[PDB]
């Protein structure tokens, strides 16, 4: 294979930064995390209690902490023999994006790639990306449900108790929010939470 | 697919530019076969080809940007 | 034979690269999808639950998968007789826009064709003008016709959970805070997207 | 009648190509259509349900369909003698603005014209272009609101009746809109709202 | 006395044309009208109900019609001598900008003029440029809102009364604005809205 | 009245251009009475006037676009 | 029928350009009948026509984008 | 040891200043205050009764006050040594961000560095900047929830004792809560406990 | 890591400009030992490197601002 | 009199001062506005 | 403000002086020597060029200032 000139090299390089936000952050890395966070905040019955400019940043740091092996492999085996000019761009790009796909193929559904192969180990890029976004969503929701369960239990139990305490016209939201907050902060909420996230996304 | 067309365009611009460059280089060494009226034409043609390429890229990028900002 | 020079050819190509993407995505192929995604998102009682970029990318890939046969016909019959300059641009344009006209002419409710016809006062291979809005309207009809059936199950869930919550004499309690988890559960338990997109495409499949 | 040279005709033509589309669409032919579309979309209870780039194409194809007669008159009476050089650009402009002027005159209100007359303080169809155009913009944007509210009426009816039905069933803690929206869309598509809407609007403009 | 040359005349004329939009439209003529229009658009409960283009065009036709007499007097006193080489530019600028200041001096409130006096310490009609232009900008800002409040009040009353009559029926969960918008447009049409609006704005700018 | 003055300016330009053109024409035929040092100057003056006109147009359309581009 | 008008305009432009180029060829090849005051006089008219075309293109495209970018 | 040219120096200046909202003011200064503001606002049962445009300003004016020693030491021991010209832009930023790291260590829990380091997966003081900041924001969320619940308790007791008389209780109770809150003047003791817990 | 890459690229783009400045200095003295076209090309190379740097800056800032401007 | 280019040099220096100040002011007020807007 | 007026007037004067001198030389006057007029006209042209350059710079600066998104 030939080698691209400097003009087209810098062209494609400056261009890739345009696709960078979507292709790196949304359909590849952590959309599950932001979906989980939005769900969870909708579960505390208080929209935008922690501002989004904190949760988004924490999600970015989390995804840079959970993509250590893939960025490691890419960095070494691509940029190490490319910063010393031993391999061509149009081939180093693929040799670097190979282990990223090897990571993708582990978090997609073990069956959905078929459901995108009909509608269409070494599956192409056109098929995997949607067949991976869909099966990242279908598990982000499956995790959000488990997150919702305990707060729903708390709300139901406090409603049943206050009803057994003989009162019908009191809104349990204000009387139950402090209990949710104290139980979530007493059980090491964010620590165990991050931990479970990294473990289910990493294993 | 569609990435094939990207590769085709990029490796049809890069090779033209490299041919023009190696021709200019083999000329500046006095090697018999160049006449200063063939390198200028190839250089201008490579320039207009690169211009067309970056124009297509600008159009496609702006379109993909306006698409991803919908509701 | 008449033709176009190279300058005007590249001019009209660069020009079309402006209109073609935006509207030939909007008013041609997939405006019948993003409306459904919006109605779904509104149905789950959780606005902007999936980020708009993910949805607008998934719709784009879905429409680049629904547009395999049309784009393939266009590619062959246009480029293979033109990419090696075996035909004039001015006629290759029509010979390549024919399949799009056919695909449009399939997905269309005649009422709008008749409306616009009786409007423009004309008197069978319809022209470009009289077909386009009569197709956009016939798409916007079935868009809502699908969205309502999408709304139906979650509406039923909300109603039944509200009735059950009212049966226990607990009138003062927000229903949505309890409905949302059950909604997401029933959704993910029935293979939500692999059936949603599937039914959508296979309905777009006539 | 004289005639401008070919070094200023092209100049004024290119210059008018800047204004003509934007301004002579926003305040000359169709500004009652996008207002009605926006009000209807905000009436469905689902803002930005159809993308803002779809409606802006339909509301323009409707325009290029309703402007058949006046653009036909302009075309014949201006171009047909112009392209064969029997008239002058300086005269072609007026003889082509005549029929559009009459069409605009048909649509304006009664009192607004005389009010703008006072506001310009001119004595006593031969009305000028300086004072007719705003008396038309106002006559358009005042009747677009009437059409819009007439469109609103049934959706308000549906919302109120579904709210009353939900309340009379003894369920106070239920959001009405989340139950109203599907019935709104179903009633809309049940009577072919788009077709009859676009048709009645274009026919009203025609009359 | 003496005058300039043709080159520098054209130079300063083109530079003035460059300055024109910001230096004459935003801070000398009608910056109250667009603020009134914006506050109205926010009062109807529907941001961007009409497009910005038609409103910005109407607020320009209106200010042309309002400034007609001042621009007429300036036209006479400036062009009529200068069209036939009677006066020079270095005096034409003063003789033209004098009656414009005679107009712009009424709207200004002398309290703010005294505040800019304290700001520039000028000795005590014939007020120079630097101490006057902001004394007009701020005195127009301080009156645009006093008109906008008068505009708002009826719509606020409508919203409050519809909210109260809604709450009085046991529907404490349905938002009132969804029902208010139709009645708001209905009332804004039923009272000959836009013509009366413009006319009252003009007269209130007059005296 | 504003279109009147615009037409007046356009006529002031076009009449000078037509005079220069007619003079060049009636000189290239060899007709006696026209000189080169007259047609050249007339030409140059017409070109300068057209340049002034196009500059005024450009400034005015830029100002109008800037005005209509704002947000109310 | 506006697309037909645009097709006719583009046809006229490309016809003028191709005719000028054919005249240039028939001149430089050595054939008789051209006099360097027809080829060099049309290599400017064709360019001016192309410039008018691209100017109208730019104006129409900008107006279209402004329209479709309305705050509806 | 050499400094940077003027072009790249002002470029880094503008760029590092562009980080202003999130990574400089939102996760270092007042990610604790506004969460408590929202919690307390919803505690009163009147969401968005005071305009948010006055609450954010008050929070910003408070977090500027509560970060006076750090920013003051940074000013003194950076902008004088910087205008002393014996220091370089990179060395300036590092030696001036060191007290930021000390302050960060002042408000992180007794075993959060461990988790975020094992996540950073590096052998065990000497903690880089990438480990501290998220480990900072996490403990910030924890302590903010804690103080918020502390403030929640008394108003919950008030709601209970006014509702236990039996009729909408919240409507007729809102004025009582507001009256007790203005009688106790919760702002002063609130801001005092806030600062005293922020130094810990 | 990646945090080091920031000021790595920064000093890599600053040292070239420092060398260019020292070359321009030791040339503008009239000193024999430095070529004119040498520094004239080196300055252009430094300028294009600076352009590349500011373009990458703009792209990265735009991306980071766009991703941090959504609803989680 | 004055030296030859130091007039244009001072004009360029004032221009770049205006530029730097305007960029700083714009970025700072944009950050302040985008921080002062939330729930 | 109130000083650039004087600068434009000085440019007008530097132009009008050389212009009047030229118009006095051609019309048969034994007062000029064909060398003062040329140098003075060139100097006037240079002055006018400097003036229009300063105007361009000031206009650019003002347009940059006003076009900011405050």
């Amino acid at each position: 294979g030939q080698s691209w000139s400097l003009s087209v090299q810098t062209l494609v390089f400056i261009t890739s930064l345009t696709f960078l936000p979507a292709i790196l952050l949304m359909m590849t890395s952590f959309t599950r995390i932001i979906i989980v966070f939005g769900l969870l905040r909708n579960a505390l019955g208080t929209p935008s209690a922690p501002p989004n400019q904190v949760l988004l940043g924490l999600a970015l740091f989390l995804t840079f902490f959970i993509m250590s092996p893939v960025i490691d492999k890419i960095y070494v085996d691509a940029y190490q023999p490319f910063s010393e000019q031993k391999i061509s761009m149009q081939e180093a790009l693929d040799k670097g994006a190979q282990p990223l796909r090897a990571f993708m193929l582990r978090q997609t559904r073990e069956a959905d790639l078929a459901l995108f192969a009909r509608l269409a180990e070494a599956v192409p890029m056109r098929i995997l990306l949607p067949a991976y976004v869909t099966s990242e969503l279908k598990t982000a929701f499956q995790i959000g449900f488990t997150i919702f369960i305990p707060f729903l239990i708390i709300d139901l139990v406090i409603a049943s108790v206050l009803m057994a305490l003989g009162m019908m016209m009191v809104p349990p939201a204000t009387i139950a929010l402090p209990f949710k907050l104290m139980l979530f902060v007493l059980v090491d909420g964010w620590q165990l939470l991050m931990g479970s996230l990294a473990q289910s996304f990493y294993s | 697919s569609f990435a094939g067309q990207l590769h085709a365009a990029l490796d049809r611009i890069s090779d033209r530019q490299a041919a023009a460059r190696v021709q200019a280089e083999k000329f500046t060494l006095g090697e018999p076969g160049i006449a200063l009226n063939d390198v200028m034409a190839d250089m201008q043609k490579a320039s207009v080809s690169m211009q067309m390429g970056i124009q297509v890229r600008n159009k496609l990028v702006a379109a993909y940007q306006e698409v991803m900002s919908m509701q």
